[PDB]
RNA sequence: GAGUGGUGGCCACUAUUAUUGGGCCUAAAGCGGCCGUAGCCGGGCCCGUAAGUCCCUGGCGAAAUCCCACGGCUCAACCGUGGG
RNA sequence: GGUGGGGUAACGGCCCACCAAGCCGAAGAUCGGUACGGGCCGUGAGAGCGGGAGCCCGGAGAUGGACACUGAGACACGGGUCC
């Protein structure tokens, strides 16, 4: 036989051009700043597996069943995705727009830490920005619900003093 | 006498030292069921057994057979066309490997 | 023609020996199985050759297009036969000499043959003495030793 | 083994029934042979090194052993490949502590820690039975040990009866039948480690092993291979199960 | 349809469904039975048999009376015919058959250039080795006869 | 020759309720071909239907209620595992628990709703829906 | 040399193609043709797992035993036939079930002296 | 988009290999016609058996590879503990 | 295939002497072509279709063809003999 092979971790579309995928995509693109397609696509593969889990796990009965399912729930809801008291049928209507809201840029944008999502993602990489007490240099990490809150400058960064030149202005806003 | 079958021995007796009944043969494996269907040669006979065999793509079953040749004592001496019982022993020649028990409905 | 048969429940070898009989009629499953095209390939199943350049001609298309298309005969190395090999660009001709070594591939046309006005051509060169046409063609580089 | 018999052993090779990182490195130590056999045993080094965690590096595991700070049923052993097996007692003296070696709810090896008196018993299940030269009876153990039993006494012991043994000392001092109503404990199989009563025994023809039937704890019926079935007393266990 | 002519004819009897013998039937088993012995020493076929109780003296078929003797089955002319020992040794209509076959190759021998007569011929050996392959599986014949023109 | 009866009782049935008839006849009866009539009547699907002797094998005469979309045979009887039947299912019926596939079990023919209820299988002889 | 490995024929009569070299623990030895004369000659065989097979090349004496089961060891006149083999007995050839005659009648045969050394025969009556 | 093009191969496209699921009056395709051996498919009821078939339960089908949750490298790829 | 032996660590037409005519085959023998087998890998909604170098388990080989010594284990890749 053949040993193992890493695959990729996202899916190209069908067709290269088409009109009303190519504007869907350019708006969100612009929307939320990302860099390149090929991270869009990663999002949305991610939102695929999920709604396929949904899918197999509905139409199955037995004892592993009811484990995964409720292990599915609680995974989703520990992201921030669904409610404390949503059901299994509400994993079906989730948005690509629903994800790409849990990136760190965008939550860091949210938060008020900067004017903009592109200064947000320079913050973000030049390490600026600090995770329960952990610095994180990566754009597209999702943040879990129970770490939202402690999101802040880094405790040695020269923005976190009320008095620098830079922040002044971003608190301007 | 009892050989672990729990079948009824033949009515008479043999000097064969290969006869598990009245021998010095053992038998140990498998334990098999069929029909005669040749026994031309000394102490010698044919045994063919019929089972299905499944074929997954065209969820269909289609019939095989499989034939066996066994050691036959003078004690039994079974014929052409009876359902015969057989058991696995040692290499008794190039072919033979097993060895007929009992008669089960003569022809 | 009455119901497609065999449907019985047992009858699963006369079944699969007709799919077999009649796979055979299917020319692209009879050349691979045979090995069809590996007998008769001049490249022997490879991508790529590389060959020597015997003489220059030139090509006539089909009707109802008209012009003249360049090409060149090559002696391969591996196995020392002569094909025909196009030569793509605006006046690419002219970088090539007698005795130069080239390499060639397929053209692309459909089914792995000719392409286009230009039937019975079935390469086109790539490279002249270990330098790409493309650039020769644009610019950008210079042929060596002369 | 083109020639002669094998030397090594791969880490993915490795027996499934040790706790061991199939891919941290590319070797694991080939164990001798010994008392057990290779699917209920495991080779000392990695109880020194892994599990009790005494030792950083195989080299100074070694320094550990060669000293004679380890006991197995109550003798030195130096070996770094001999084999630990069921229901074998691992005792360090120096620090007090005795472990008993047993299968788990999944069919691994653990560490269960007992008392100091009980650590100088170990129950052999008896395996075969034999007569030997000057008419004697030779039972044979299931690790591979052996006993000698004069010709009066050939009625007190038969093929799956317990032996309760004194280490090291190999003196007997108790022996439990296997019958209708017997404790038992189960070392191999899907049932592995659950424990019980005996119920029923069939037996069949040709040779095929014969199935017993348990009742355990809470009830509840199941059935496994009679070879499987370890007793362990008479209606409650002598030794300290988990 | 027909066995070798394809054809689609439908013909026959219309046996309306009754359990018991009719009330103005006034004959018992006894007299049928002698009625029976008496025409098949006239030397009749079974089928003829039935034939003449129908037409001549009012029964319908002897179907309709139980087996005195057996009471698991009902009576039929070859089973009385078998208690007095009258059965014919070879099947009735397996003896017509051959029976047509012998008269039909006698003419073969002097028109030996009638083709259309010779599938006719054909025709009927096939029926032959059917019906004999038949009884020799329900052991009606012993399994060793053959069936063979030239005897 | 005639080789199935049951399948032929059920393309009548198909047959004769798309040109709106009332009843019809099924000419050679049998105890299954009754347990499917049993079966299928339960379920709504058909009126009434009575037993009739002639000398020969007897006769089922059915009231039909214009209520069937379509109804067949299925050959050959494949057999079914207590926790396979979504895929004949999706094979044959056109929602998730649209109609009945109709099953003979060594405890009776019954539809498949109730052999999984009961956790059995066996074999598929007809669908209805 | 001599090799017992497996036959080169299939039982449907089809010719097989060897597929590998003939392995050590696969090969044979000569017979020995224990031969009847005035003095015993034996020798030692080193076998398979270092193990040894004394095999007898010339005999002399046998043990001759009788139906009570005394034995008595008187040497060797000659053979009288051998079942096995056509031409054994002109040649004074011993195996196993052969008949020889010595001081006391005649004897038939029960151990196979190339493999065990010795030769042992019951007495004939 | 640190990649993007060319040539050859396999799968899909293809219900152009069709068990699920294709065709044969006029488009490729019903033997010129018939009889019949093996094979495949075979009418209704009653009794028995339990080979096929269905359910329950013992012993097996190494590890790695695949799916899920939790945990360790900043998250991930990767690795560990459990359930499949 | 049978009877009687030899040889082997061991059963066996594995090899001999003697007695018979068996054994396989259109459900494809024999012969020819191509290829190390598997866990697995690529693709597809699935049913399927194609591959099986790299990691693990099993097999075989040491320029081609034959043959031996020592040894628990070899007819031995960095041991021996002939063509
Ligand atoms: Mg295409
Ligand atoms: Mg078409
Ligand atoms: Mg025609
Ligand atoms: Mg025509
Ligand atoms: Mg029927
Ligand atoms: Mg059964
Ligand atoms: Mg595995
Ligand atoms: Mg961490
Ligand atoms: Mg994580
Ligand atoms: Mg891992
Ligand atoms: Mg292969
Ligand atoms: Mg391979
Ligand atoms: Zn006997």
């Amino acid at each position: 036989g053949d040993p193992k092979r890493q695959r990729k971790k996202y899916e190209t579309p069908p067709h290269p051009w088409i009109k009303e995928r190519l504007d869907r995509e350019r708006v969100l693109m612009d929307k939320y700043e990302l860099k390149n397609k090929k991270e869009l696509w990663k999002h949305e593969t991610q939102l695929k597996n999920f709604r396929r889990r949904a899918r197999r796990l509905l139409a199955a009965r037995g004892k592993q069943a009811e484990i995964e399912r409720e292990q599915l729930l609680a995974r989703l809801k520990r992201l921030g995705l669904l409610p404390e008291d949503a059901v299994l049928d509400d994993v079906l209507s989730l948005t690509i727009e629903d994800i790409l809201e849990r990136r760190l840029q965008t939550i860091v944008y949210k938060k008020g830490l900067a004017r903009t999502m592109r200064q947000a993602r320079q913050l973000i990489v030049h390490g600026h920005i600090e995770v329960n007490g952990q610095i994180i240099r990566s754009p597209s990490y999702l943040v879990l619900k129970e770490e939202e809150d402690t999101i802040t400058y880094a405790r040695t960064s020269p923005f976190a003093n009320p008095q620098h030149p830079e922040r002044m202005m971003i608190e301007k806003a | 006498r009892d050989i672990g079958l729990r079948i009824q021995p033949p009515a008479e007796k043999c000097d064969d030292p290969k006869c598990p009944w009245h021998g010095h043969l053992k038998i140990h494996g498998r334990v098999f069921e069929g029909i005669v269907v040749s026994d031309k040669p000394r102490k010698t006979v044919t045994v063919e057994r019929q089972y299905y065999h499944y074929l997954k793509k065209y969820e269909r079953y289609e019939l095989r057979r499989s034939r066996i040749h066994a050691h036959n004592p003078p004690c039994i001496n079974a014929k052409v066309g009876d359902r015969v019982l057989i058991a696995e022993t040692r290499p008794l020649s190039k072919t033979k490997h097993f060895v007929v028990v009992a008669v089960l409905e003569r022809a | 023609p009455g119901k497609k048969a065999p449907n019985g429940e047992f009858a699963g070898r006369k079944l699969k020996l007709k799919r077999k009989k009649f796979r055979w009629s299917d020319i692209r499953y009879k050349r691979r199985v045979l090995r069809l095209k590996e007998k008769s390939d001049p490249l022997e199943g490879a991508p790529q050759a590389r060959g020597i350049v015997l003489e220059k001609i030139a090509v006539e298309a089909k009707q109802p297009n008209s012009g003249m298309r360049k090409a060149v005969r090559v002696q391969l190395i591996k196995n020392g036969k002569v094909v025909t090999a196009f030569c793509p660009g605006d006046g690419a001709i002219k970088f090539i000499d007698e005795h130069d070594e080239v390499i060639i591939e397929g053209i692309g046309g459909p089914k792995g043959g000719s392409m286009g006005d230009i039937p019975g051509i079935r390469y086109k060169v790539v490279k002249v003495n270990r330098v790409s046409l493309k650039e020769l063609v644009k610019g950008r580089k210079e042929k060596p030793r002369r | 083994a083109r020639k002669g018999p094998k030397r090594h052993l791969k880490r993915l090779a490795a027996p499934t029934s040790w706790y061991i990182e199939r891919k941290a490195y590319k070797w694991a130590v080939r164990p001798r042979p010994g008392p057990h056999n290779m699917r209920t045993s495991i080779p000392l080094l990695y109880i020194v090194r892994d599990y009790l965690g005494y030792a950083k590096t195989a080299r100074e595991a070694r320094k550990i052993l060669n000293e004679g700070k380890f006991l197995v049923d109550g003798r030195v052993r130096k070996d770094y490949k001999f084999p630990v097996g069921i229901m074998d007692v691992v005792s360090i003296p120096e620090t007090g502590e005795h472990y008993r070696v047993l299968p788990n709810r999944i069919g691994k090896l653990i560490l269960h820690p007992i008392s100091e008196e009980e650590a100088n018993i170990k129950p052999l299940r008896i395996r075969n039975k034999r007569m030997v030269k000057g008419a004697k009876i030779q039972l044979n153990f299931h690790d591979g040990t052996n006993h000698l039993i004069p010709l009066s006494e050939k009625d007190n012991y038969f093929t799956s009866y317990t032996v309760l043994m004194k280490v090291p000392e190999r003196e007997i001092l108790e022996v439990l039948p296997f019958e209708k109503g017997a404790y038992v404990f189960v070392t191999q199989g899907k049932n592995v480690a659950r424990k019980g009563r005996i119920v029923e025994i069939k037996k069949f023809p040709m040779g095929w092993p014969d199935v017993v039937t348990i009742e355990d704890e809470e009830g509840e019926l199941f059935d496994t291979l009679k070879e499987y079935a370890f007793v362990v007393g008479r209606d409650k266990p002598r030794i300290s199960l988990p | 349809a027909r066995m070798h002519a394809r054809k689609r004819g439908k013909s026959g009897s219309k046996r309306p469904p009754r359990t018991a013998p009719p009330i103005w039937l006034e004959y018992t088993v006894e007299d049928i039975e002698n009625l029976v012995v008496k025409l098949r020493k006239e030397g009749y076929s079974t089928a003829m048999i039935g034939t003449i109780l129908r037409d001549q003296y009012g029964i319908p078929t002897v179907k309709l009376f139980r087996d005195p003797d057996n009471p698991n089955r009902k009576l039929t002319i070859t089973r009385i015919l078998e208690k007095h020992g009258l059965a014919p040794e070879i099947p009735e209509d397996l003896m017509f058959l051959i029976k047509r076959a012998v008269n039909l190759r006698k003419h073969l021998e002097q028109h030996p250039k009638d083709l259309h007569s010779m599938r006719g011929l054909q025709l009927i050996e096939s029926k032959i080795r059917r019906l004999v392959k038949y009884y020799k599986r329900k052991g009606k014949l012993p399994k060793d006869w053959r069936y063979d023109p030239e005897q | 020759t005639l080789l199935d009866p049951l399948a032929n009782a059920l393309s009548h049935i198909t047959n004769s309720e798309r040109v709106g008839k009332r009843e019809v006849y099924i000419k050679p009866a049998s105890k299954l071909i009754g347990e499917v009539l049993r079966v299928m009547q339960k379920y709504g699907y058909i009126g009434e239907f009575e037993f009739i002797d002639d000398g020969r094998a007897g006769v089922y005469r059915v009231q039909l209620l214009g209520k069937i979309n379509k109804a067949g045979a299925i050959k050959p009887r494949f057999p079914v595992k207590a926790r396979d039947y979504e895929r004949w299912e999706k094979r044959f019926l056109p929602a998730f628990e649209f109609g009945i596939l109709i099953v003979s079990t060594s405890q009776g023919v019954m539809s498949h709703k109730e052999a999984r209820e009961k956790g059995i299988g066996g074999r598929l002889i007809a669908y209805v829906y | 040399a001599i090799w017992q490995g497996r036959s080169l024929r299939k039982p449907s009569g089809g010719r097989i193609v060897l597929a590998r070299k003939k392995r050590k623990r696969e090969l044979g030895r000569e017979p020995s043709n224990t031969r009847v004369a005035e003095q015993d000659k034996r020798k030692i065989i080193r076998t398979y797992g270092g193990n040894k097979k004394v095999r007898l090349t010339a005999a002399a004496y046998a043990n001759v035993f009788d139906k009570s089961g005394k034995g008595r060891k008187v040497r060797i006149i000659r053979v009288i036939e051998n079942p096995a083999n056509r031409q054994f007995a002109r040649r004074n050839i011993i195996t196993k079930g052969a008949i020889i005659e010595t001081e006391i009648g005649k004897a038939k045969v029960t151990s196979r002296p190339g493999q065990d050394g010795v030769v042992n025969a019951i007495l004939l009556e």
